[PDB]
């Protein structure tokens, strides 16, 4: 059991910040701290205002260091909004006292966390997002992983994957603080929050094995989530946009969807929502989950259309049905528009397939696609057009399984 | 059957 290395446990218990590792550290909660009072039952803190939230971790100084010898690691969720990659330095965890012990603070699109031993000695590691990905912000919850052993590497990694290993050579021991305090505080030289859950630390090196099954372990992954990492629900607004496609919004011509260049990349707010709805599932609880049979509405001009099959002007190749909007009934939906979901989950990106419903059940008859085909929408009439549609790949579709062309996500509208 | 509603799906959506 790797939790026999577990010396700090900081998690949301009853509407209450705690250490549940056993070693029973104080816990002190100062201002504008919210908790969440459903999973992940994390805390939100921001940089706003004097009043801004702080959260004071003071451990025992004795029974915590019995086990530790030259190793610690270091686990969290995070999410912050609204991290821009020009952003400002701030530094979001700290457990620095007398130029001793570590810090963990970001600037720009930098995770940075520094290792200090006194005033003239310290080295750091760090995790940059990757800014082409992520054009309107690194929005999304992360899983970080920070292992330190005094005699051979700092490590750290994101959503189980490793980023950086950098040798510890200047250091030659760290005098830890009693105390870590997690608050945000801008760096002496627009508004931004910050989301954590279950902040661990380890007594140990964890190696890549570790960090990967407690990475799993924390997560719910049979619940399908949105492009942010919070659990996909039904009867809520969402962007619907391809993974291969971040650049598109969702728009209308006659009765097909057809994909639209956006404007900027400020937000994802532009094009038309869609509202995920419930047929079929074993759990009823507003959580969209893996294997859920659903069907797609969307308001546009004052009306509600629900997404289905309909017959192009002509042919657009080999097993290949266009998706559009279509003011249908139930029966209508059942069988041409309902769709099997399954998660897939990538470190760019939190997505999932959908699959074709044979009558609204689990059995399957195709993939939900994109592509470009030249045919006549709407008012068209003397020449066939390019337009860039959401597609059905009927029958065989082998090829398209590992395609990240069936990969889609969903923004929050809010 | 599946080959059923494969079929019903090329009657209906495809040209022609």
């Amino acid at each position: 059991s790797i939790n026999d290395s577990k010396i700090l446990s900081l998690q949301n218990k009853k509407n209450t910040l705690m250490d549940t590792s056993g070693y029973n550290a104080e816990v002190r909660v100062e201002g504008n701290v919210q908790l969440n009072p459903i999973f992940p039952f994390d805390f939100k803190l921001g940089s706003s205002g004097d009043d801004r939230g702080k959260v004071i971790v003071t451990q025992n100084e004795n029974i915590v260091y019995n086990a530790m010898y030259e190793s610690f690691s270091i686990s969290f969720w995070i999410r912050i909004n609204k991290w821009v990659s020009n952003l400002p330095g701030y530094t979001i965890i700290d457990s620095v006292k007398n130029n001793s012990g570590w810090s963990i603070g970001i600037i720009s699109n930098f995770l940075v966390f520094t290792l200090k031993q006194n005033e003239n000695s310290e080295q750091d590691i760090n995790f940059s997002y990757d800014i082409s990905k992520n054009a309107a912000g690194y929005n999304k919850w992360f899983f970080v992983t920070i292992t330190t052993n005094m005699m051979g590497n700092m490590m750290i990694y994101i959503n189980g994957k490793l980023i950086d290993t950098i040798k510890v050579k200047e250091l030659t021991g760290i005098n830890f603080s009693k105390t870590i305090t997690f608050q945000m505080n801008k760096i002496p030289n627009d508004n931004i929050n910050m989301w954590i859950r279950d902040f661990y630390i380890f007594a140990k090196e964890l190696d890549d094995k570790d960090i990967n099954i407690l990475f799993n372990s924390l997560q719910y992954t049979n619940v399908v989530k949105d492009y942010w990492g919070n659990d996909l629900r039904y009867d809520k607004e969402y962007y619907m946009i391809n993974v291969n496609y971040m650049n598109r919004y969702m728009s209308k011509k006659g009765n097909g969807i057809v994909f639209n260049t956006r404007k900027n990349n400020n937000d994802f707010n532009e094009g038309y929502k869609i509202i995920i709805k419930r047929i079929r599932g074993n759990t009823n609880d507003t959580r969209v989950r893996g294997e859920n049979v659903l069907y797609f509405n969307t308001t546009i001009d004052n009306k509600q259309y629900s997404l289905g099959m309909y017959k192009p002007s002509r042919n657009l190749g080999t097993d290949l049905v266009p998706l559009g909007a279509l003011d249908q009934p139930m029966d209508e939906i059942r069988k041409y528009g309902s769709f099997i979901i399954q998660p897939c989950n990538t470190f760019d990106y939190y997505a999932s397939q959908l699959f074709l419903s044979s009558n609204a059940t689990t059995n399957r008859l195709g993939i939900l696609s994109i592509g470009s085909y030249s045919f006549k929408l709407g008012d068209d009439y003397w020449f066939n057009h390019e337009y860039l549609i959401p597609v059905i790949k009927i029958e065989h579709y082998a090829s398209l399984l590992e395609s990240t062309s069936t990969h889609w996500v969903f923004v929050p509208a809010s | 059957s599946q080959e059923d509603m494969f079929a019903k799906l090329k009657d209906k959506f495809f040209n022609e």
